[PDB]
């Protein structure tokens, strides 16, 4: 089994790579750059983007050789061979890791928020060291070893030259993981806990506004009720009451449910709720538009007053649409709705402009959209090479045996993927717009 | 190229 | 390069390991069976265990097959040969990962006590199965594919066969990482957390009893103090308190300080005491014994009456020692110490009774020490093995070369320190000692 | 033997 080879493309090492990397270059220099004037003097989730944004400069700088690798010749040496190698194993692995604290930080302000002001602090000030950088640092070791430069083909080039497939499978499994799969898992994780929590918090409010009622009650329409506002029927019997509660939770209460109970009842009424506001042209917009916070202000007045209800209120959903939040509570504050249940109004509305829990502790916004937006797009970024390298490590253990098209064809695809991958320097910058 | 290395007589690159 | 070539042991193989392996069966097969019938019918920390138990369960009931495999042959199919090495891998796996569970439960119990009762219980109750099981039985799939009975000098062997060198190293690099080295990462840095928040709640204790004074004071005594009853010169001047101030933060105050500051400080003054205690024949013993929150109680006695002084309280000591509480409660009760500051006592005494802070929520105990023992024996039962196959993969990477008395001394290590493993089952039965 | 493989013509493993 001789190797395949491949042959080299010039278009694609003369005009395709130095383009992609100029036009990253100068939008990244520049925009790195100014993130770092701007927000580096004159928020903790800003103060790790400080640090991303320290992480990509150092990699751009590092471009204009990568360019010139690609078109002419390595004309620089053997120190700057591994420091542009150096500076690339740092970039990507302090990189996602920075995303990963960032996803733990809104796990502590959002799932412990009561007092996680202090590990916050020591998370942003003395760990991000301790976890991304000088693990980062530390993991440039084989960089310094086997980066060196090589004379081929009347030129020198810059590569990684390890000792045998065995070194090389071990390292590149080792990028998969640390690269993707583990900070991947600490992110998803850090996902899951904080919806939970969202929801529950959205139970925590209804149960102040709208009441928990663990018995049934007749409520003063005569209907028979339990929980949060959840009707169980309009027939005058007590037993017709008492047969459905029974359906609803699948067990036999004598007419009595329990907290757990309760909210499982409950989060099924958010889930139809939610349903409803998907589908409903003019709420619709209105709620994918407003965050975390502002969206349960939302879900609290369809709870009380149903989605036709909520809809009525034609300026001040504009308004709320519109981001002009004192407008809208300014309408909303002499409304029908404001008379008739004017507590709970005006806690509803001081949650529409504040975005916070205030009316259940003083302006303490924490935002996730943004963050959110930023990790999916670096990992759009990345997914393509990632799969590209697999594949081509699922080759190199002979999972897959395909002769030389497919082997080369990969080879292309991780050429392209990789050089696209690198638009994840901007995405930092941009995303403030 | 990051991952090249030495199979026999051959120097190899992984591709990328 | 022929293989280097290895002598089978008569003694090891026919004596040895059939010796260790029924122990381990005996003292397994019965500890962890009482544990599944004691705990399981008729605590968070114990749920986890349950769990751990049932997984060393799985593990000491395949043994006899291993004993059997090592003295004659393998009598049993390939269907079992599969088995006994799925069987393994899940074990080793799950064991492990079980423990960092237990100790993200502390850290939840500990660091976010005043509202993680939710969390903790879908860890618990939910993610471990997500988090443990499922993705332990996914990674045996291996163990289908490649365990397999092999014909082998008159005898039947069950061996893992995989293609290639490529293949083992990864695996071997995979088990590693899963089975130590991603773990450890977490439990330690759960107990990074732990004790940074115990030593904060001792500052919280002395910030109600002793007070904390942000401004220079002048106490009863005349003596200039700042932060927790911390004194900065006994002399007449206020420029000296002043001077002293300066030098103990670092910075020129004009005679006050901040919260950071009065707490960096006060860590100072509790490392200090506890260097006290450690070095004192009375209180060292006492200490020793008790666990964090009571040791919290000792130092805020300590802090007040000075070591000297809390030494001399002979009677209560012996009982705290003997863990005898209530009647340790009841000597101190009547006092000087109590008369001439009885809240500030009775707080601290009602520590000393329920290990809890309740005198700062109710009825709430959560216990570090019998965690901390499990865990630490846990992995210096694998300790030695994984040393073992490092080594072994560095020999494959070829970073090491020394011929063969070398490769074949390190390959006896590793089945003696295997052998030597399997103690992991019982440690979990034994512990409820 | 869990690490056991094929070099060329031989069966290894790499003991444990």
């Amino acid at each position: 089994k001789e190797p395949c080879f491949r042959e080299e493309n010039a278009n694609f090492n003369k005009i395709f790579l130095p383009t992609i990397y100029s036009i990253i270059f100068l939008t990244g220099i520049v925009g790195n750059g100014l993130v770092i004037l701007v927000m580096g003097y004159q928020s903790m989730t800003d103060k790790y983007r400080l640090h991303l944004s320290v992480a990509d400069l150092l990699f751009v700088i590092t471009l204009p050789f990568w360019a010139v690798d690609a078109v002419a010749n390595w004309y620089f040496g053997n120190f700057l061979c591994k420091a542009v190698h150096v500076i690339y194993t740092v970039n990507l692995y302090s990189s996602v890791w920075i995303l990963a604290f960032i996803s733990l930080d809104r796990y502590l302000a959002i799932v412990h928020a009561t007092n996680s002001q202090r590990p916050r602090k020591l998370l942003a000030e003395k760990v991000v060291y301790v976890g991304v950088w000088i693990p980062a640092l530390l993991l440039t070791i084989p960089d310094f070893i086997f980066a060196n430069v090589s004379e081929a083909d009347d030129r020198y080039i810059c590569d990684r030259f390890y000792p045998n497939d065995l070194w090389v499978v071990v390292f590149q499994f080792q990028h998969i993981m640390v690269g993707l799969i583990l900070p991947g898992i600490v992110i998803l994780s850090c996902y899951c806990i904080i919806i939970s929590k969202l929801s529950h918090n959205i139970f925590e409010m209804l149960r102040i506004d709208e009441g928990l009622r663990l018995k049934i009650y007749k409520d003063t329409e005569g209907y028979y009720t339990i929980g949060i506002g959840h009707l169980l029927t309009k027939s005058p019997s007590l037993n017709a009451a008492k047969s459905e509660l029974d359906k609803a939770i699948g067990r036999n209460t004598n007419g009595v449910i329990t907290k757990d109970e309760a909210e499982k009842l409950f989060n099924q009424d958010v889930d139809a709720a939610v349903r409803g506001i998907l589908r409903n042209a003019k709420l619709k917009p209105v709620y994918d538009s407003l965050d975390a916070v502002r969206r349960a202000a939302l879900i609290n007045m369809v709870f009380q007053m149903g989605e036709t209800g909520v809809a009525g209120f034609t300026n001040s959903l504009r308004m709320l649409q519109q981001k002009r939040w004192d407008e809208a509570a300014v309408n909303l504050a002499k409304s029908r709705w404001y008379n008739q249940t004017p507590n709970r109004a005006k806690r509803v509305i001081t949650t529409f402009r504040t975005g916070t829990w205030d009316a259940y502790g003083h302006q303490k916004r924490k935002a996730l959209k943004p963050t959110v937006i930023l990790i999916l797009a670096f990992f759009a970024c990345w997914l393509p090479y990632y799969i590209g390298i697999s594949i081509d490590s699922f080759i190199l253990l002979e999972i897959i045996k395909q002769g030389c098209e497919f082997e080369n064809t990969v080879h292309k695809w991780i050429s392209i993927t990789e050089a696209l991958a690198f638009f994840h320097c901007c995405l930092n910058p941009i995303l403030y717009a | 190229r990051r991952a090249c290395y030495q199979k026999x007589p051959y120097r190899r690159c992984r591709g990328x």
